């Protein structure tokens, strides 16, 4: 966490920094999104 | 003179209550800023 790295999450490939996230995903939720259609906050495998 | 001056005071105490009261007599700078907003938004929904 917070240094920006390639990441793979699932097949989902980008660059970036990783950081502790606020949102409140709802429980059938996976990932996020904003007003440009782009991956905003990710969930993680194994521990959730 | 004291008439003329009473005159220009009350005129100008008129004018604060004029431009708070209306709220569209801004309207050209208001007009600027949206037209800004809402192309930068555009081009960014384009990306989608
Ligand atoms: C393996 O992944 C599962 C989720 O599928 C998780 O519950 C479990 O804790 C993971 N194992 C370890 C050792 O973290």
């Amino acid at each position: 966490k917070n240094k920006c790295v390639n990441f793979n999450f699932n097949g989902l490939k980008g660059t970036g920094v990783l950081t502790e996230s606020n949102k409140k995903f709802l429980p059938f939720q996976q990932f996020g999104r904003d007003i440009a259609d782009t991956t905003d906050a990710v969930r993680d495998p194994q521990t959730l | 003179q004291k008439l003329i001056a009473n005159q220009f005071n009350s005129a100008i105490g008129k004018i604060q209550d004029s431009l708070s009261s209306t709220p569209s007599a801004l309207g050209k700078l208001q007009d600027v800023v949206n037209h800004n907003a809402q192309a930068l938004n555009t081009l960014v929904k384009q990306l989608s």
